[PDB]
DNA sequence: TAGGGTTAGGGTTAGGGTTA
C-alpha cells in the first residue's frame, strides 16, 4: 500500500517547501508536451506571477494531450540534481470547468478545521 | 481514569448505529474498537457499525471469487473487498409475443448497463458502502454496495469534502444522545426536587399500598396515619414548602401533609380508580375495581344493549353507554370510573369490542 | 376547514382540522384560503383513530382578521438531517433531506373500477354490470422504500406518479409498463418482510440503476394533530463477528412522500 | 372459588402440602432471569374435578465445575510460575480476580469430583474440580474463562429449568408434593389456582396415582387471500369440544360433547337476506361475527372460558399458528396473551424461519399437528389430509376455491352448507387422531424419555434422546458439555420367479449392543478411515473396543430396554385381560422399539450436543463389514442375492412353491444368526413376481399367505 | 363522526502465498 496524497497549491510546491520523497496532489494547466522525452511541463497563474512544475509521465503511456488545459496529478516528488522538482505521475486526469476559487477555498476550510481539531491534542 | 466504554445494552438508542456513517479515512484508520463485542468498533461515545467512502482507486487486484481495491480520500488508504456475486443459470429467453421480446430486449439493455456501470479501472472515481472488519492485523472495508461515479468537473467531490466538516461540527462531535433521560430510574431516594412531583410519585405509592389489601373502603386518615406513607411523604422538601404557620408548626405540617394526600386522592379519582358518593362523608372513597355489583349491573345493561333496539346494530357507543348507566344508577358516575369497569369487565371475558367504544355480546 | 396554528408556546405549530356542519349554519363570509381567521368556544371530540379536531356548535363565535394577499407567495421547506426527529427539541413535521436509497420492500400496481374500485380485467369490473353503468379503468401504484441521510433510518411511502419519479424512468417507460401490466390484472411483490415481469422487477430493485442519491421533500406520517405515546423501546440480536448479542432499539420512523428529485 | 386460599392435601406429614400433576414449563432469564414457571392440574373435591394450576419456584442459584490446571500457568506471559495447585489456591485466586472484575457478592465453593468422557479436549479424564453456587442476577462469566488455576468451567450457560428440574430427579410430567405453600398478591396467569412456592427443594417425587383426565378441543378454520395486497383472512370458526378425555385407555364414546361455529363476511360482499331468520328457521347454534375483530375476540373468549389443554388440528405450525398471530396482530384484538396462560403483552417477533417466537407463545397448553404424528407413526402416499382420509376413512373430501368462495356468499343455505362442511372435516380430523390414540403414545414416550412434554410433539427425536443421556450421565454423576450409507452392487440380473425379501432388527443397537460401544469404553487412538487431518486421503476410525473392558453406559440403558421389550412381549401372551390393558402393552412396546431406533439418530444426526463422529465411523463400518459378511455367507449356499441395503437384502429363490421359501427363510435366519446372536433377522414379505424396472422402482405381486398354507397375490407398485 | 387501513418488515456467512 502507498502513501495518501495531500493536496497542495502550485506555489507552495514550486518554492520547494515540501520534503523530498513525499507524495502530493496539485492542479495547474498543461503547457507542453515534450514527446520524446516523457516530460509535461504545467502552469498555473497566481496574480501577475506563473508557477511552473515538471512531470514524468513514464507510467501513464499511452497519453492523450489536451492543449491548455486544467489537469490533476498525484504522485511522489523527487529533488533531481539539476532539473529540481518533479513528480512521478501516478494518476493523471482531466477536468475542465471546475473553477479554482471554490477550491482553494475547500482545502483552506479542510486546513483549518484539521488544526481547529488539533488544538485539543 | 479508564475510559469505560458504554453498555452494550444502549447502543440501539443512538441514531447513528443503523446508519451509514460519513468519516475520514484516517478516522477510521486511527480509531479503536471495543472488547465486549469484537467486530464493532467505537469512537468518540458514538458506536458506529457502517461506513462510507469515497475516492480515487490506486489498487486493483483479482482472486478468486473476490476483488480487492485500494482507495485514497486525500488523507488515508483503505483496503476494499467486493464478493463476486453468483449470476449462476443465465435465464433463457422464449419466442413469446412482441411485448415478451421488447421486455427482453429491456432486460438485456439492464444488464449491460449494470455491467458497464461495474466495470473498475485504475484512476476512477469510487464509492464504497459497508461495514468493518479486521483481518490479518489490518482493517478492511466490506462492501454490501459499490458503484463507480462519473464526474468529469469534480463537483461531488469536492461538495463532500465541504460538507463532511459541518457533518462532524453538528452531530459527531458531540457529547452523546438523550436516551433513558438521566436519574428517571427512581427518584434518587423520595425527596426528589419538585414538589408537584413528589405527590406525583406518591399517589402510585398509596395506589399500591391500597391494591395490596385489597381495600374497598377508606378513609384519609387511615392512610395518614400509616407509617410507609407519611416517611415517603416526609422529605426535605416538602418541609421547606410547609412554612404556612409559625405557631402551629407540627399542626401545619400535619395540614401539608394532609393536603398532598388530598391530591393523591384526588388524582387517583380522576383515574376512575376510586369513586364518591354521598353519604355525609367527606374522606370516604371507594376502589371502583372491587365493586362487583356495579360490574354485574354494567354487564347485563350492556346485555340488553343498553336499552336500545335488537333490530338496530348490536352493541352502543361510549357515549349513550356512559348515559345509560348513569341514568340507571347513579347520577354522580364519573366517566373514568365507567372506562374501567369497562376495561376490567373485558378483562374477565365479558363483552367483545367490535371496534373502539363498541361492546356487543355474545 | 384546515388551519395551521400559531402561538408562542411552540415555534411549530401543529396542524388541526374545524368541521362546520350545515343544518343550522351557513358559511359566513371571509373565509378563505390564506386569511388569518380567529374562533373561540368550539367543541372538541376524539376520532375513532385518535384524532382531534373540532366541531363547530351553537355556541361558537367566529372574528377575521385579515384579508388574503392579492398575491400568494411560497416559502421553501427547511434542512435538516433525519437525526433531529428523536430529539424532543422543536422538531418540525415538514422538511426536506438530503437522503440515500438502501432497499426496497414491496411494490404494488393497480387497475380498479372507475365507481367500486374492484380489480379490473382489460377494462371491464371483476362485478362489471351489477355496480357499474360504465366501463374505465385507473391505474394506482404502491411502493415503500428504506432510506439514510447519513445520521439515522427512516421508511418513506409514496403513491401515484411518486413511484414513476423515484425508479427514475420517462413517462414513456412508466406508460408502457402500465400498459403490459393492465392484461393480468394485478402484481404484488412481498419482496420483503413476513412470469417474466417477476425476474425483470427482481433484478432491477436491487441494482444501482435505482440506488442513487436522492433529495426527498418528506412529510411526517403520523399527524401532528394525532397523539398516541405508547412506545418503549424493543429488543434484538443484531450480530457482527459471528456472535450475536442484545440491544433495545427505538421504533422506525414512518414517512411520507411530496416529491422525488435526482441529484 | 375463593382466590385467597390455597386447596392443599393433607400428608403423613402432617402437613397440608399440594399435590399436582404438572404439564408444562416455562422460563424467561432475559426479563425475569431465575424464575421458572410450572403448570398443571389439581384435583378439588369440593367441585370433584380437577383444575388448572399454577406454580412458580423462585430463588435458583447458578451451579458451575471449574477446571483446574495441574500446574500454575501465568495469565500473562503463559509461562510456569513454579508452584503447585491447591483447593485453597484456587479458591483465592478466584475471590482476588473473578469476584473483583465480574462483581460477585454471594458465592458458595466446595471442592467436588465428577467424571468426564466426552470429546471436548483439555480435560483430565479424572479430576477434583470445584463447585460455585451463586445467583443468575451477577452477569454471568465468559464461557471460555480461563485462570492461574482453572483452565475452564463447566455449566456456564446451562438453563436454569434444566438444573431445577434435573436436581429433583424429575422424569416428564408425574405428581408431585410441594411444601411450604405461598399466597399471591396480584395474579399472573388465568389459572384457577396460583401458587408462590419460594426454594427449589419443597418439590418430591411422586408416581402412585394415573394422571387425571384433560381437555383436548380440535378445531380449523377458512382462509380467504386478499386480492389487492395477498393479506388473508381466516372466516368461519368450527370446533368440537370434549370435557374429560381419558390419557390411560382407548378413545372414548362420544370423542366429543358439543361443537360450536361463527362465521363473517369480507369488506365487499354482504350476508344474504334474513340470515338470522334463516338460522331460526334451521335453529343452528352458528354465530355471526359483525367483524373480523368480533370473531378473534370471540373465539379468544370461548377458548379462555374452555381453558383448554391439548389443542390440534392441520399443520398448524406450518401455515395456521402465523396466520392467526398475524391476524391478531392487524385487527389488534385487545389481550392476545389469552391464546395460552400467561398473561403478556410482548409478543415474539413473528416470521422467523425456525419458528422458535412461535413456539415460544404458545407456552402453557398442549399443541399437536396431524402431519407430524402421521409422518412418525407410519407410512402414506401423500401427507395431504384427503390423501389422509381416503387411507382411514376412505371418505372424498372437497376442496373450494376461492372461484366458488366469492360467490358462496349468495344464499344462506350455501353457507350453512359450507359450515358444515368445515365442521365435518372438524369431526373427521378428530376421529382419525382419536382411533390412532397418538396422545397416549406420546405420553408414554415422555414416561420412558423423562423429557419435556411438549417437545416431544414436535417430532424432535434428538431433545429426547439428548435428555436421556443427560439423565444416564447424571445418575452416574458426569459433565455434559454446552450448546451453541452404502449401496450394494450385486450380480446383476432380473427373476420373474418367487423372491424373498428379509431385513434386519436394530442393526446399529445390535451393533452397539455386541461390541459395546459407548463414549466412556472408546479410545480414540488409532488411523483406520475418520478423524485425521488433512494429510492426505487417510485418517481414523476408532478400533473395536475392547469387550473384556468394563461394559458401557448406554448400552446399559438400551439393555434395560430390550430387558423391558422381552418382559412386555412375555406379558402379552397370557390371556383374559382387558383389551385396554393389552393396548397399553402394544404402544408400550412400540414406544420402546420408536426409542431404540432413536439410540442410533441420538448420534448419527449432526445438529447432536454429545455429536460425535469417530462413534457414527465406527458404526458404519461395522454396518458394512456385516452387511458384507452376511452376503457372502448367504451366497456360499448356492443363493444368489439380486439386491440389499444396509440390513434389507432380499435373496432370489428361483422357485414358485411358498412352502420351499418358507423353509429358505427359516434356513437363512439359522444360518445367520450363528455369527451375532443379538441381531435377528425377520421375514419383510415374499413377492411371487418381482420385475426390476428402473433405480428404486419394483413390479411385484406380494405374497400375503394363509392359514390353509396358499397365498394371495396382491399387486404392489412403486 | 371525520385516516387512510391499522401489518412489521431487510437485521448471515464468503479468503493469498504464485511465473512461462
Amino acid at each position: 500500500l502507498p502513501k495518501p496524497g495531500t493536496y497542495y497549491l502550485p506555489w507552495e510546491v514550486s518554492a520547494g517547501q515540501v520534503p523530498d520523497g513525499s507524495t502530493l496532489r496539485t492542479f495547474g494547466r498543461l503547457c507542453l508536451y515534450d514527446m520524446i522525452q516523457s516530460r509535461v511541463t504545467l502552469m498555473a497563474q497566481h496574480g501577475s506571477d506563473q508557477h511552473q512544475v515538471l512531470v514524468c509521465t513514464k507510467l501513464v503511456e499511452p497519453f492523450h494531450a489536451q492543449v491548455g488545459s486544467l489537469y490533476i496529478v498525484l504522485g511522489e516528488l523527487q529533488h533531481q540534481q539539476d532539473r529540481g522538482s518533479v513528480v512521478k505521475a501516478r494518476v493523471l486526469t482531466c477536468v475542465e470547468g471546475m473553477n479554482l476559487p471554490l477550491l482553494e477555498q475547500a482545502i483552506r476550510e479542510q486546513r483549518l478545521y484539521k488544526q481547529e481539531r488539533g488544538g485539543s491534542q | 481514569r479508564c475510559e469505560e466504554e458504554t453498555p452494550s445494552l444502549l447502543w440501539g438508542l443512538d441514531p447513528v448505529f443503523l446508519a451509514f456513517a460519513k468519516l475520514y479515512i484516517r478516522d477510521i484508520l486511527d480509531m479503536k474498537e471495543s472488547r465486549q463485542v469484537p467486530g464493532v468498533f467505537l469512537y468518540n461515545g458514538h458506536p458506529i457499525k457502517q461506513v462510507d467512502v469515497l475516492g480515487t482507486v490506486i489498487g486493483v487486484r483479482e482472486r478468486d471469487a473476490f476483488y480487492s481495491y485500494g482507495v485514497d480520500d486525500s488523507t488515508g488508504v483503505i483496503n476494499c473487498i467486493c464478493w463476486k456475486k453468483l449470476n449462476t443459470e443465465s435465464v433463457s429467453a422464449a419466442p413469446s409475443a412482441a411485448r415478451e421480446l421488447s421486455l427482453t430486449s429491456q432486460l438485456k439493455k439492464l444488464q449491460e448497463t449494470i455491467e458497464q456501470k461495474t466495470k473498475i479501472e485504475i484512476g476512477d472515481t469510487i464509492r464504497v458502502r459497508g461495514s468493518i472488519r479486521t483481518y490479518r492485523e489490518e482493517r478492511e472495508i466490506h462492501a454490501t454496495t459499490y458503484y463507480k461515479v462519473d464526474d468529469p468537473v469534480w463537483n461531488i467531490q469536492i461538495a463532500r469534502m465541504l460538507e463532511l466538516p459541518t457533518i462532524y461540527r453538528k452531530v459527531y462531535d458531540q457529547p452523546f444522545h438523550s436516551s433513558a433521560l438521566e436519574k428517571e430510574e427512581a427518584l434518587s431516594n423520595p425527596g426528589a426536587l419538585d414538589l408537584p412531583s413528589l405527590t406525583s410519585l406518591l399517589s402510585e405509592k398509596a395506589k399500591e399500598f391500597l391494591m395490596e389489601n385489597r381495600v374497598q373502603s377508606f378513609y384519609q386518615q387511615e392512610l395518614e396515619m400509616v407509617e410507609s406513607l407519611l416517611s415517603l411523604a416526609n422529605q426535605p422538601v416538602i418541609h421547606s414548602a410547609s412554612s404556612d404557620q409559625v405557631n402551629f408548626k407540627k399542626d401545619t405540617t400535619s395540614k401539608a401533609i394532609h393536603s398532598i394526600f388530598k391530591n393523591a386522592i384526588q388524582l387517583l379519582q380522576e383515574k376512575g380508580l376510586v369513586f364518591q358518593k354521598d353519604d355525609g362523608f367527606d374522606n370516604l372513597y371507594y376502589v371502583t375495581r372491587e365493586d362487583k355489583d356495579l360490574h354485574r349491573k354494567i354487564h347485563r345493561i350492556i346485555q340488553q344493549d343498553c336499552q336500545k333496539p335488537n333490530h338496530m346494530e348490536k352493541g352502543c357507543h361510549f357515549l349513550h353507554i356512559l348515559a345509560c348507566a348513569r341514568l340507571s344508577i347513579r347520577p354522580g358516575l364519573s366517566e373514568a370510573v365507567l372506562q374501567q369497569v369497562l376495561e376490567l369487565l373485558e378483562d374477565q371475558s365479558d363483552i367483545v369490542s367490535t371496534m373502539e367504544h363498541y361492546y356487543t355480546a355474545f | 376547514l384546515t388551519v395551521a396554528l400559531e402561538t408562542a408556546e411552540c415555534e411549530f405549530p401543529p396542524h388541526l382540522d374545524v368541521y362546520i356542519e350545515d343544518p343550522h349554519l351557513p358559511p359566513s363570509l371571509g373565509l378563505l384560503p390564506g386569511a388569518r381567521v380567529h374562533f373561540s368556544q368550539l367543541e372538541k371530540r376524539v376520532s375513532r383513530s385518535h384524532n382531534v379536531y373540532c366541531c363547530f356548535r351553537s355556541s361558537t363565535y367566529v372574528q377575521v382578521l385579515s384579508f388574503p394577499p392579492e398575491t400568494t407567495i411560497s416559502v421553501p421547506l427547511p434542512h435538516i438531517y433525519l437525526a433531529e426527529l428523536l430529539q424532543g427539541g422543536q422538531s418540525p413535521f415538514q422538511a426536506t433531506a438530503s437522503c440515500h436509497i438502501v432497499s426496497v420492500f414491496s411494490l404494488q400496481l393497480f387497475w380498479v373500477c372507475a365507481y367500486c374500485t374492484s380489480i379490473c380485467r382489460q377494462g371491464k369490473c371483476t362485478r362489471l354490470g351489477s355496480t357499474c353503468p360504465t366501463q374505465t379503468a385507473i391505474s394506482q401504484a404502491i411502493i415503500r422504500l428504506l432510506v439514510e441521510d447519513g445520521t439515522a433510518e427512516a421508511v418513506v411511502t409514496c403513491r401515484n406518479h411518486h413511484v414513476a419519479a423515484a425508479l427514475g424512468l420517462c413517462p414513456r417507460e412508466w406508460a408502457s409498463l402500465l400498459d403490459f401490466v393492465q392484461v393480468p390484472g394485478r402484481v404484488v411483490l412481498q419482496f420483503a418482510g413476513p412470469e417474466p415481469m417477476t425476474m425483470f422487477l427482481w433484478t432491477l430493485c436491487t441494482s444501482p440503476s435505482v440506488l442513487r442519491p436522492i433529495v426527498l421533500s418528506f412529510e411526517l406520517e403520523r399527524k401532528p394533530s394525532k397523539i398516541v405515546p405508547l412506545e418503549p423501546p424493543r429488543l434484538q440480536r443484531f450480530q457482527c463477528g459471528e456472535l450475536p448479542f442484545l440491544t433495545h432499539v427505538n421504533p422506525r420512523l414512518r414517512l411520507s412522500c411530496l416529491s422525488i428529485r435526482e441529484s | 372459588v375463593d382466590s385467597s386460599h390455597l386447596p392443599l392435601v393433607k400428608g403423613a406429614d402432617e402437613e397440608q402440602v399440594f399435590h399436582f400433576y404438572w404439564l408444562d414449563a416455562y422460563e424467561d432469564q432475559y426479563n425475569q432471569p431465575g424464575v421458572v414457571f410450572l403448570f398443571g392440574k389439581v384435583w378439588i373435591e369440593s367441585a370433584e374435578t380437577h383444575v388448572s394450576c399454577c406454580v412458580m419456584v423462585k430463588n435458583i442459584e447458578r451451579t458451575l465445575y471449574f477446571l483446574p490446571r495441574e500446574m500454575k500457568i501465568d495469565l500473562n506471559t503463559g509461562k510456569e510460575t513454579g508452584t503447585p495447585i491447591s483447593m485453597k489456591d484456587v479458591y483465592e485466586e478466584f475471590d482476588e480476580k473473578i469476584a473483583t472484575k465480574y462483581k460477585i457478592m454471594k458465592f458458595k465453593s466446595k471442592p467436588v469430583e465428577k467424571n468426564y468422557a466426552f470429546e471436548i479436549p483439555d480435560v483430565p479424564e479424572k479430576s477434583e474440580y470445584l463447585e460455585v453456587k451463586y445467583s443468575a442476577e451477577m452477569p454471568q462469566l465468559p464461557q471460555d474463562l480461563k485462570g492461574e488455576t482453572f483452565s475452564h468451567v463447566f455449566g456456564t450457560n446451562t438453563s436454569s429449568l434444566e438444573l431445577f428440574l434435573m436436581n429433583r430427579k424429575i422424569k416428564g410430567p408425574c405428581w408431585l408434593e410441594v411444601k411450604s405453600p405461598q399466597l399471591l398478591n396480584q395474579p399472573v396467569s388465568w389459572c384457577k389456582v396460583e401458587a408462590m412456592a419460594l426454594k427449589p427443594d419443597l418439590v418430591n417425587v411422586i408416581k402412585d396415582v394415573s394422571p387425571p383426565p384433560l381437555v383436548v378441543m380440535a378445531f380449523s378454520m377458512k382462509t380467504m387471500q386478499n386480492a389487492k395486497n395477498h393479506q388473508n383472512e381466516i372466516i368461519a370458526m368450527a370446533a368440537l369440544v370434549h370435557h374429560s378425555f381419558a390419557l390411560d385407555k382407548a378413545a372414548p364414546k362420544p370423542p366429543f360433547q358439543s361443537h360450536f361455529c361463527v362465521v363473517s363476511k369480507p369488506k365487499d360482499c354482504i350476508f344474504p337476506y334474513a340470515f338470522k331468520e334463516v338460522i331460526e328457521k334451521k335453529n343452528v347454534k352458528v354465530e355471526v361475527a359483525a367483524t373480523e375483530r368480533t370473531l378473534l375476540g370471540f373465539f379468544l373468549a370461548k377458548v379462555h372460558k374452555i381453558d383448554p389443554d391439548i389443542i390440534v388440528g392441520h399443520n398448524i405450525y406450518g401455515f395456521e399458528l402465523e396466520v392467526l398471530l398475524q391476524r391478531i396482530n392487524v385487527c389488534k384484538a385487545p389481550h392476545w396473551s389469552k391464546i395460552g396462560r400467561l398473561k403478556r403483552s410482548n409478543m415474539p417477533k413473528l416470521g422467523g424461519r425456525s419458528g422458535f417466537g412461535e413456539r415460544n407463545a404458545t407456552c402453557g397448553r398442549m399443541i399437536c399437528d396431524v402431519e407430524i404424528s402421521a409422518k412418525e407413526l407410519i407410512r402414506c402416499k401423500s401427507y395431504h389430509l384427503s390423501e389422509l382420509v381416503q387411507q382411514i376413512l376412505k371418505t372424498e373430501r372437497v376442496v373450494i376455491p376461492m372461484e366458488n368462495i366469492q360467490n358462496m356468499y349468495s344464499e344462506s343455505s350455501q353457507l350453512l352448507y359450507l359450515l358444515e362442511h368445515t365442521w365435518k372435516d372438524a369431526k373427521f380430523i378428530l376421529q382419525i387422531m382419536c382411533e390412532l390414540n397418538v396422545l397416549p403414545l406420546a405420553l408414554q414416550i415422555t414416561n420412558i424419555a423423562g423429557n419435556i412434554m411438549s417437545r416431544t410433539l414436535m417430532g424432535g427425536r434428538s431433545e429426547r434422546n439428548e435428555f436421556l443421556l443427560l439423565h444416564a450421565f447424571y445418575e452416574n454423576n458426569y459433565i455434559v458439555p454446552d450448546k451453541q450409507g452404502l449401496v450394494l452392487d450385486p450380480k446383476v440380473g432380473f427373476y420373474d420367479k418367487f423372491i424373498l425379501l428379509l431385513d434386519f432388527n436394530s442393526l446399529y443397537p445390535s451393533i452397539i449392543q455386541e461390541f459395546n460401544i459407548c463414549f466412556t469404553t472408546v479410545q480414540r487412538v488409532a488411523s483406520e478411515a475418520q478423524k485425521v487431518t488433512e494429510d492426505g486421503e487417510q485418517e481414523q476410525i476408532p478400533e473395536l473396543p475392547d469387550p473384556s473392558l468394563e461394559m458401557g453406559i448406554l448400552p446399559r440403558e438400551i439393555r434395560k430396554l430390550v430387558e423391558r421389550r422381552k418382559q412386555v412381549k412375555q406379558l402379552m401372551k397370557q390371556q383374559d385381560l382387558n383389551p385396554d390393558l393389552i393396548l397399553q402393552y402394544d404402544i408400550r412396546q412400540k414406544a420402546l422399539k420408536l426409542t431404540a431406533n432413536s439410540m442410533y439418530g441420538c448420534l448419527g444426526f449432526s445438529y447432536s450436543r454429545f455429536y460425535a463422529k469417530p462413534l457414527a465411523a465406527l458404526v458404519t463400518y461395522k454396518g458394512r463389514e456385516i452387511l458384507m459378511h452376511t452376503k457372502e455367507m448367504v451366497q456360499k449356499m448356492n443363493l444368489e442375492v439380486i439386491y440389499g441395503d444396509t440390513d434389507s437384502i432380499m435373496i432370489n429363490t428361483n422357485s414358485t412353491n411358498l412352502e420351499e421359501v418358507f423353509k429358505l427363510g427359516n434356513k437363512v435366519k439359522s444360518e445367520v444368526n450363528k455369527l451375532y446372536k443379538l441381531l435377528e433377522i425377520d421375514i419383510d414379505g415374499v413377492f411371487k413376481s418381482l420385475l426390476l424396472l428402473k433405480k428404486k422402482k419394483y413390479a411385484a405381486l406380494v405374497v400375503e399367505p394363509t392359514s390353509d398354507g396358499n397365498y394371495v397375490t396382491k399387486q404392489e407398485l412403486k
